[PDB]
């Protein structure tokens, strides 16, 4: 396929092996930082990220102590952190919004394997973009990711409905149902889930 | 407006388009110890000679990546920072934008701190519109804040300096001083150009020294051992 595809699920229990391999993985996990539904450090570590890629890039949003924990997961999952994107949060007039006020959020960039034919170096590691609803990450990241790896398959973990994009498969527990068009995926999903949906 | 696309089109970094307390600075300046400085080759030098234990350490080792003697993270990590840090104390570590972002955190943990802020020095290129592992053009540096024991924002925005200029924005000093962390402040790998009241600068390129441990310690004898750096000096005679 090519249009937006998505799967409402609990990413802890979805057999993500049915989805194949992706040139890019992005994740915005609900880290258990010390309010509205999180994953424990051990659940985060146990996520079956390693099957999602052979050669490519992971994009991992972090805040607070997830800056360190996200580096742990990133390494445990088999990635080397090779970059770190900073989103500078502004208002509609391009002004920036414990010890210090936070003007930014962080997105770790991991590499796995050896990717070839990515257009490394087209974008710079700073995003300047408007804050929208709480936790809503900036859309610019999709353009950066598309220029870096045009036309390849990509998968977002913990996406909400507004995160769905062409060439992406979005997984999240606030998506509406299951919308799959890639026939290879549709076939592997019906094999693993004939009656639709499961747990553990 | 997509500033990432705009940078691909024009080379103007997205940060080029970001637009846009006095009494406190006065109390900081009255409280400041005279500047003290010491030439020392830090690889060869026993930092234990630097007494008393410091409330704030600012650590600015010269990384290979600043030059497009250099210190590797191997050398830095072997520094015995924990032997000169007060039991409650703070560190500000300049980590660059490469592997330092990971190896600097190992250091912090090795020396007994936990990170509490990640301060980002974002560099504009208004006046002038790659590492092999880099996926992106690197336009910023990180200064990690660590705490051990029990107004400002986490961004510094300035123009990219001229090539071969390795100076870090003097604004890092204002952020540190506005935390009112104590008056024993140490700058490792500072330079002639970074010497500053209220600070002890130690680095290999200093051309002069005036450090004396006894003299230095006398600035913090009673009744001034616990001052924050932001209060009125204690009246005498
Ligand atoms: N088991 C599961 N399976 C499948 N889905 C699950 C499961 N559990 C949960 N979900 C779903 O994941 C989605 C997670 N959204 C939350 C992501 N994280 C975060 N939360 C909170 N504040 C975050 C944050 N990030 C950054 N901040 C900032 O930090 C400060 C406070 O911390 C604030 O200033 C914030 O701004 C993803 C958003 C998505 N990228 C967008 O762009 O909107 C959401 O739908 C959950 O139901």
């Amino acid at each position: 396929l090519f249009p937006p595809q998505w799967i409402c699920c609990d990413i802890r229990y979805l057999d993500v092996s049915i989805l194949g391999k992706f040139a890019v993985v992005m994740a915005d996990p609900p880290w258990d930082i010390h309010p509205y539904g999180t994953l424990t450090d051990d659940e985060m570590r146990r996520l079956n990220i390693p099957v999602l890629q052979d050669d490519g890039f992971l994009f991992l949003w972090v805040t607070g102590r997830a800056m360190e924990l996200g580096r742990e997961c990133l390494n445990l999952w088999g990635y080397e952190r090779v970059d770190e994107i900073i989103w500078v949060k502004t208002n509609q007039l391009q002004r920036i919004i414990h010890w210090l006020n936070h003007g930014k959020e962080h997105c770790l960039v991991g590499v796995k394997g050896n990717p070839q034919g990515f257009n490394q170096g087209l974008d710079c590691d700073v995003i300047v973009a408007e804050v929208r609803s709480t936790s809503h990450k900036p859309d610019e990241i999709y353009g950066m990711i598309e220029r870096l790896s045009p036309g390849t398959r990509k998968i977002e973990l913990f996406g909400r409905p507004h995160n769905v994009q062409p060439n992406w498969i979005t997984l999240g527990n606030q998506l509406d149902g299951i919308h799959l068009l890639d026939p290879d995926v549709v076939a592997r999903f019906k094999q693993r889930y004939p009656d639709g949906i499961i747990s553990k | 407006n997509d500033y990432c696309q705009h940078f691909v089109d024009t080379g103007h970094r997205p940060q080029n388009f970001i637009r846009d307390i006095r009494l406190k600075d006065e109390l900081i300046a009255k409280s400041n110890t005279p500047p003290m400085y010491l030439q020392a080759d830090i690889e060869a030098f026993d930092i234990r000679e630097l007494t008393p234990k410091f409330d704030v350490i600012l650590l600015e080792p010269p990384l290979e990546e600043y030059y497009r003697k250099c210190w590797t993270w191997d050398d830095i990590m072997k520094l015995e920072i924990d032997e000169i840090a007060a039991p409650r104390s703070f560190i500000f570590l300049w980590c660059g934008s490469g592997e330092g972002l990971d190896l600097g955190r190992v250091c912090l943990r090795k020396w007994g701190y936990r990170r509490c802020e990640d301060i980002c020095w974002i560099k504009t290129n208004k006046n002038n519109p790659l590492d092999p592992k880099a996926v992106f053009q690197r336009t910023k540096e990180h200064c990690l804040m660590g705490i051990k024991g029990t107004v400002d924002i986490d961004l510094i925005i300035t123009e990219e300096p001229e090539i071969g200029n390795i100076e870090k924005p003097v604004e890092i000093f204002h952020i540190i001083e506005h935390f009112c962390l104590g008056r024993r402040r140490l700058h490792l790998f500072g330079r002639d150009s970074t010497i500053r009241p209220g600070w002890l600068t130690v680095g290999p390129t200093l051309t002069n020294s005036n450090y004396n441990a006894e003299t230095y310690a006398s600035y913090f004898s009673a009744p001034n051992s616990y001052l924050t750096g932001c209060t009125e000096e204690i009246e005498r005679l």
